[PDB]
DNA sequence: ATCAATATCCACCTGCAGATACTACCAAAAGTGTATTTGGAAACTGCTCCATCAAAAGGCATGTTCAGCTGGATTCCAGCTGAACATGCCTTTTGATGGAGCAGTTTCCAAATACACTTTTGGTAGTATCTGCAGGTGGATATTGAT
DNA sequence: ATCAATATCCACCTGCAGATACTACCAAAAGTGTATTTGGAAACTGCTCCATCAAAAGGCATGTTCAGCTGGAATCCAGCTGAACATGCCTTTTGATGGAGCAGTTTCCAAATACACTTTTGGTAGTATCTGCAGGTGGATATTGAT
């Protein structure tokens, strides 16, 4: 049965999780749902895009985990802005000490 | 496999998907080991912010289930998404509240 | 009726979300060519992506890929 | 015939009261018809025989509409920058302007 | 005879503006001085980060950039108060130009 | 050897003549008493704006100094590009 | 034999060809791909001093210049659209004087 | 006494800028600043036409771009007029290209 | 201040559009050891380019007085517009069939590309002499402005 | 309508930085030619949802009377704002010395690539209970706007 099975992959199942280990007695509708499924594409491309300029300006080929931090220094108002830095500079050193 | 590259970062967010949407879309010739997780994880943080206060837009509005505008009325209000999120439409998602003041009745009050 | 099909009342209620309580009466006919001028331009774009794709029929893909490059970005359809 | 003064609320407060209404509801505020009728009526022009995935048709409906509301606060601010709170076209004509529209 | 005003030459108030409306329009150097430009891309920067230094052509490239959009933010709040039947640009007037711009709210 | 005094309040450096002929080659013929506060102001964040990206650029392959094509991007990623100064 | 004079072109078939595969806009990069490009990139070249060219006989100079740029790029409808976020480095601005601003009525 | 350790080539269209000018104008120069401005004019164009074609086929999964893509770009980024004439020198261009050899 | 005269906002009611819970499903997406490839990081250094001086001037900005008239406030009043009310046509939509066409799948070669030579060229360097026009002077005609 | 009193054009002129010009090497790039790989047209048919039919139903639009006031216009006095005129300062200018700090070439490995190969799982596709809530009903009462 793998006709009409040409993968329209999401980003949905992981977007109703963040959205439990906040608000876990709160729903969310598919309309709605869409909407932060079309904002998490959006914002990934931009910090993609600008790093990917970016490492272009410089002669570099390989988009590092530096290049992302830049592209949403960049990219990112104000506080909304340090704090993300942060999340990721977490993120990251978390992989660095793992299996 | 053993464990998850999303959870060696502890996220909810495939750390293994970005990687391979880093490499089709051509946004380098070479995408690092970190990049995808920083990525990942700058996204669900974002995602995080957002959802806590339209979790919070609907709870005003006397409901439990989430609709876009409770996404609409959440980003707004808030200076640093709105400027983010500064030259987007969210269908469906309305507006804001705001009559101007010079339009009250009675001359200007 | 077509750019006579949307109505001086929708004109109207389209306006009153704006904020408007007084509204003129040569607008309804300065917004019905305002409208005009959007619309050619978005489907414009939006044609032109559907006959890449070989296609006798507009995606709603088509519309997103076109209202970005415009500059008015629309979330709720992207797939 | 006569009517013993009945009731007829003040002139701009239905108006006014109006402004609340479709502030706080969401809903599209055109007629899909005549919409879809002027999304077919002006692609015919660019390619002959087509077709429109309803998504498609709202998508832009949910854009046109969208526009037009931004650019009607815009206008009334150009108008009450008059001095006045009618909307004519000559403001209009100042915000499609400045924001690089006749420009 | 006593009776004639004074002598000494006076031009009208407005028809030395119209006579530069005329001038820096026909031409194209930069209307903001240098030295006194520099130090505010010297000085708005290490404020955001010391000992850093500037390309003596990056000064000259924040200039014709910054310099331009005023000349055309300018143009933009002319516009306004002849919209609200004015001749004069007051503050007002600018702030209604960004505004709408997408330069505020 | 080395100088470097204290900067400071030198939106000053942008005097009212000048604030002036922007404005006349702005097509402008009556300026109020404001305007030549509000513009200095207004010039601030733009320069603010264009520099903590124009520096967020040289901050990174490792620089000490801005330079031309720097700028540029933190031009052009505004929506200002600017052709002369080169890229 | 050269793929310019291959193609009829002036400006550089191989040279834009290498810059769409250091670009990385898509993987692989086609035949007519970078032709067809040189053409583009050469027309308008071509168009903006058929324009600024004149621009410079108008008042009398003989040299291209940033300015004259600006004429021309200003002066005409869709290049103006094409360049609505460009900024011609000292290229003034067309001359241009509001109605209102005018003195009459003695 | 010539040459100082091999400075990078800061490789412009300077030369085809003024190649493409004579025909235009056989008897008008340039300035490096005239000029200077066009370099970024094609640098520009370039970066635009390209990248939107990009963006064409990624959303066609084409890990490839045609001319028709670089065509489809140029139909959707440039404006009018300057589109049609485009898109004719364009395939001109191709035409010649796949009528030698 | 009074009180009808209507639109507004809260609890309480039930039904279904629409989110949730369960299994079978399967290509493909991803993690895991292997073997190879080189991007970019380093350390050293040639070398352009910026900070910094210096000393001399001269257009340029400062402040100041003075008065022309634009902005702002006042009264006003004519006619545009909101209100409301009567029709009454036109959208709604559901409810479901042909049938296009998107969208899916097996083909198969023309088209990309990676491969190693070979010819060419366009850029820096170097030196060297032109030539277009800022720029400065002067004298004719235009604009503005008090009679 | 002049008549003085200014800036404004336009012509002629020079001085020289900024143009254009040859020689020269030359590392990289462009092209040529082969083997080798493969992205996507070429065509066939399966079904998801698009288009017009049908056909009520009344919601929502269009014309119409009335008069409330909002826009604009007409007059008038404060004092803002430009014009000008005296001075004097800080930018500009043209040049010269470190030398900071950028950039170009040599070396080497951690990390990233292609790759054969085992496994997990997110999307599909029915199938079926679940469920917050969108509209319905009081009956309150707030906001409106007459008295
Ligand atoms: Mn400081």
């Amino acid at each position: 049965k793998k006709r009409r099975k040409t993968r329209k992959e999401s980003y949905a199942i992981y977007v109703y999780k963040v959205l439990k280990q906040v608000h876990p007695d709160t729903g969310i509708s598919s309309k709605a749902m869409s909407i932060m499924n079309s904002f998490v594409n959006d914002v990934f491309e931009r910090i993609a895009g600008e790093a990917s300029r970016l490492a272009h300006y410089n002669k570099r080929s390989t988009i590092t985990s530096r290049e992302i931090q830049t592209a949403v220094r960049l990219l990112l108002p104000g506080e909304l802005a340090k704090h993300a830095v942060s999340e990721g500079t977490k993120a990251v050193t978390k992989y660095t000490s793992a299996k | 496999k053993a464990k998850t590259r999303s959870s060696r970062a502890g996220l909810q967010f495939p750390v293994g998907r970005v990687h391979r949407l880093l490499r089709k879309g051509n946004y380098a010739e070479r995408v690092g080991a970190g990049a995808p997780v920083y990525l990942a994880a700058v996204l669900e943080y974002l995602t995080a912010e957002i959802l806590e206060l339209a979790g919070n837009a609907a709870r005003d509005n006397k409901k439990t289930r989430i609709i876009p505008r409770h996404l609409q009325l959440a980003v707004r209000n808030d200076e640093e998404l709105n400027k983010l999120l500064g030259r987007v439409t969210i269908a469906q998602g309305g507006v804001l509240p705001n009559i101007q003041s010079v339009l009250l009745p009675k001359k200007t009050e | 009726d077509n750019i006579q099909g949307i109505t001086k009342p929708a004109i109207r209620r389209l306006a009153r979300r704006g904020g408007v309580k007084r509204i003129s009466g040569l607008i309804y006919e300065e917004t019905r060519g305002v409208l005009k001028v959007f619309l050619e331009n978005v489907i414009r774009d939006a044609v032109t992506y559907t006959e890449h794709a070989k296609r006798k029929t507009v995606t709603a893909m088509d519309v997103v890929y076109a209202l970005k490059r415009q500059g008015r970005t629309l979330y709720g359809f992207g797939g | 015939g006569g009517v013993k003064k009945p009731h007829r609320y003040r002139p701009g407060t239905v108006a006014l009261r109006e402004i609340r209404r479709y502030q706080k509801s969401t809903e599209l505020l055109i007629r899909k018809l005549p919409f879809q009728r002027l999304v077919r009526e002006i692609a015919q022009d660019f390619k002959t025989d087509l077709r429109f995935q309803s998504s498609a048709v709202m998508a832009l409906q949910e854009a046109s509409e969208a526009y037009l509301v931004a650019l009607f606060e815009d206008t009334n601010l150009c108008a009450i920058h008059a001095k006045r709170v009618t909307i004519m076209p000559k403001d209009i004509q100042l915000a499609r302007r400045i924001r690089g529209e006749r420009a």
